[PDB]
């Protein structure tokens, strides 16, 4: 959601600025004052340069840690096999997926 | 090597050029007048390179006009 | 919300707290009958209160 | 009506009344299993199908992004289900078959003659720090097991939910035989060899 | 200064009645004073008296 | 007798009666009016009418208008006006404007791609009562707040985030207005998974352990 | 109610924190055994007294 | 600053008075430079001693 957030934002520069540039000075706003100031600069057609870095700055780093090949028993945490044993229904899963991936070179 | 443009210059260009040099520049740093310089390449990340038309100071400046 | 009804109590006023001057104006009256050496900046010594 | 070891079904409304804001459908009391407590197994898997086939229809029918709030208790239940499995000794977990509960068992008074309340206590005493991963692994595939079964039902089944639902939106109401006899007669082949194999036993 | 530029109308009031009370402006009949513990706001009212 | 609270043609009507003899401007709809107070009682509405009147005479004028409106609205919701926030430097406004700025901006946006979110009513940044700066909104029908889909909480969990994230593109640092967004976010991301149920946690959205609220009773 | 920091038992026991208990005994043994020594081998050229 | 002192009242410890402006947060504004440079001046002692 912050990124999609983020995304909108970078793109409509010049309507916040004309918005904040109107209000700082009535002090007040009225919905369709600001539909209209911000329909007054559309978004740009195309993407430029500073665009581009602007957007691939609009970009986040917050780390997801149970992501793609983490999604298995580690869970990408790396001193959990020295604190815990491996359950039982991890095994399980070990089991079937080793089997299901060395049958497959035969199937 | 420098800026090459055309060889040495006359003595008009070179008058004119000053009082619109003085011009433009006074008229592009209007907006930015009393903070330092970390405040600004914040403000502007792409770098100060076009007029503003936002200035929403206690003595606001409008497009264009200078000091 | 009984007397907050018309012509009971139908104004509020809404006193603030001062600024650097108001508070300069506040103590340069404390003064009048104290002891007070006179050159003191007023204005700095209450900007920072 | 498609599950073998749920009773059937009696009247169907749509109606909300003054203290639950939502429709309601409502089974025969099997007498049987209310007055001894005879609850099998296979009962328990049904009737955990059963709690979440409501959300499995509403996602089939209005699509994912629609998913409401209206099966926050429906979840709450299920949950109730899948962790009395768990608690009373049904498990599939070798450790924890036919041999253990979860806990320690402690009942109390309520406010009744004959009613009590049981309670269970869980510490490091009895729960071994890695077979509460187990618990919660295997409660978890059980609730999305469950799910993703009661979903691919509905699937096979699409022509008679919707006639149901059109049924129901103009009647308001509706009874047990006429829910049979619609899903009788739209129903799919296997579900019904099914339904009509289990059909005679008394206790299941 | 707000209340300022409001409360001229209630000395208005306090200095001639029949000039306001029937030149359509309400009875003022009451008034709050709000501000915060400090605001020693007794000597707002001494001035208008 | 039982007289309950009214609703919202209950609040209308006492609306009507109650400015049957005044004049008003032929834009504001007091059906969206009374549609946008749920919880007042008979008298509020007096308070608020007088008030507006007073402001109109005060204003030269006697045609009551939006603005005369919203300002007996707020002054009998919010609190009493409060000095307006210092100039003398940029940070303070403008900070505030862009809250503000960003959160519309980006509501209208969304309510241009799915239709969700509700509209835009006033914008201000006049402190006023306890809060500095202030964003309304339209609000429904009663039909809209009984259910929550899953779009209407992702779009809310937007909103939230929306004041923090535009100060800071726009000043281009980081501030603690932030601070208040993420907050009241995670409690409601919290809510999406856990009770509710709409994640893919597990395959499904459905997890072993969810916290559902107490009443207020308590 | 059960305990959830579980941090390591491959070479030792472990529970999340704890960092700064070796270095906290290491010192306070060490200082106390210094302490004790100086005492004693004052005390051992003054046995007449 | 306003005023350094050491020692006052006898505490063990060093005092410096900071004023500030309340024109430019007003009271609720905190960006990231003032917390980075309040961490520095706050850990400027320990390095020194
Ligand atoms: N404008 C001012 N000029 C001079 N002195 C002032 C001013 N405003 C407040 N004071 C001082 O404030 C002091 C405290 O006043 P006080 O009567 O306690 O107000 P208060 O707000 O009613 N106290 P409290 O009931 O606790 O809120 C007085 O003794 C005054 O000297």
């Amino acid at each position: 959601c912050s990124e999609d957030v983020l995304g909108i934002l970078a793109e409509r520069q010049e309507a916040m600025w004309a918005g904040i540039k109107a209000l700082s000075d009535r002090k007040e706003l009225l919905g369709s004052e600001l539909r209209d100031i911000f329909d007054a600069h559309p978004a740009a057609t195309s993407r430029d340069r500073d665009a581009r870095a602007e957007l691939a700055a609009a970009k986040l780093d917050m780390t997801i840690f149970t992501e793609g090949a983490n999604s298995r028993w580690p869970y990408g945490i790396e001193w959990l096999d020295d604190a815990y044993p491996k359950p039982y229904w991890v095994q399980q899963q070990e089991a079937e997926a080793a089997e299901a991936q060395a049958k497959q070179p035969a199937a | 090597p420098a800026w090459r443009g055309p060889g040495e210059v006359g003595d008009e260009d070179k008058a004119v050029g000053c009082l619109l040099g003085a011009a433009v520049g006074n008229v592009l740093a209007a907006p930015y007048q009393g903070d330092r310089h970390f405040e600004v390449i914040r403000l502007r990340r792409n770098g100060v390179t076009d007029f503003w038309k936002y200035d929403i100071g206690a003595q606001p400046v409008q497009y264009g006009q200078y000091t | 919300s009984a007397l907050i009804r018309p012509g009971r109590f139908d104004r509020i006023i809404y006193m603030p707290l001062p600024d650097a001057l108001g508070r300069a104006k506040i103590m340069q009256v404390h003064a009048r009958n104290k002891a007070v050496d006179p050159n003191i900046n007023w204005y700095e010594v209450a900007r920072a209160m | 009506t498609l599950l073998p070891a749920i009773e059937p079904v009696e009247y169907a409304t749509i109606i909300p009344s003054t203290r639950s804001p939502l429709g309601r459908t409502v089974l025969k009391p099997h007498v049987g299993r209310y007055t001894t407590g005879v609850w099998t197994y296979r009962y328990l898997r049904e009737q955990l199908l059963v709690a979440l086939a409501g959300r499995a229809g509403e996602e089939l029918v209005l699509g994912r992004d629609e998913l409401s709030s209206l099966n926050q208790h429906r979840l709450q239940m299920a949950r109730q289900v899948a962790w009395k499995i768990m608690n009373s000794g049904m498990s599939s977990h070798p450790d924890y078959q036919h041999l253990r509960g979860l806990g320690s068992n402690y009942f109390d008074g309520s406010s009744e003659p004959g009613r009590f309340q049981q309670t269970t206590v869980v510490m490091d005493a009895n729960q071994t720090r890695s077979e509460a991963v187990d618990a919660d692994m295997e409660v978890e595939g059980l609730l999305n097991g469950g799910y993703k079964q009661v979903f691919e039902l509905l699937v096979r089944n699409r022509a008679a939910l919707d006639a149901l639902t059109e049924l129901l939106l103009e009647r308001e109401k509706i009874s047990g035989e006429e829910v049979v006899q619609v899903v009788e007669e739209l129903g799919h082949p296997e579900d019904l060899a099914r339904r009509a194999q289990w059909a005679g036993y008394e206790l299941l | 200064d707000e209340v300022k530029k409001e409360i001229n109308e209630i000395i208005e009031y306090l200095r001639n009645p029949a000039l306001l009370r029937s030149r359509g402006v309400a009875r003022i009949g009451g008034v709050l004073l709000a501000g915060a513990p400090g605001t020693g706001k007794t000597l707002l009212a001494k001035a208008i008296a | 007798i039982r007289m309950p609270k009214p609703d919202t043609e209950g609040r209308l009507e006492i609306l009507k009666l109650h400015l049957r003899n005044k004049q008003v401007a032929p834009d504001v709809d007091l059906l969206q009016l009374a549609r946008d107070l749920p919880g007042l009682v008979g008298a509020d509405l007096a308070n608020i009418v007088n008030e507006a009147a007073m402001t109109a005479v005060r204003s030269g004028r006697q045609q009551l208008t939006a603005r005369d409106i919203y300002a007996g609205v707020d002054r009998f919701t919010q609190g009493e006006v409060r000095p307006s926030l210092p100039t003398a430097h940029k940070l303070p406004v403008l900070c505030f404007a862009a809250k503000e700025i960003g959160i519309a901006l980006v509501a209208g946006e969304l309510r241009d791609r799915y239709g969700r979110v509700e509209l835009v009513e006033r914008v201000s940044i006049q402190p006023k009562g306890r809060a500095y700066s202030r964003t309304m909104f339209q609000r429904g029908t009663d039909e809209e707040y009984q259910l929550m889909t899953r779009g209407r909480l992702l779009d809310r969990i937007r909103l939230a985030l929306a004041g923090g994230f535009a100060v800071r593109t726009a000043l281009g640092e980081e501030t603690n207005f932030t601070a208040a967004d993420i907050k009241r976010a995670t409690r409601m991301a919290k809510k999406y998974v856990f009770y509710y149920g709409f994640s893919e946690a597990g395959g499904a959205g459905i997890t072993t352990w969810a916290n559902q609220p107490y009443s207020g009773d308590f | 109610p059960k305990r959830r920091r579980w941090l390591l038992n491959n070479g030792s026991w472990n529970f999340w924190f704890n960092f700064d208990k070796l270095y906290s005994e290491e010192i306070v043994t060490t200082w106390i055994l210094e302490s004790l020594i100086q005492t004693y081998k004052y005390l051992h050229k003054n046995t007449e007294l | 600053i306003a005023r350094v002192s050491v020692c006052p009242l006898n505490v063990l410890t060093g005092f410096t008075l900071f004023v500030e402006d309340e024109d430019k947060n007003v009271n609720a504004i905190l960006t990231r430079s003032e917390l980075e440079g309040r961490m520095v001046v706050h850990l400027a002692g320990r390095c020194a001693e």
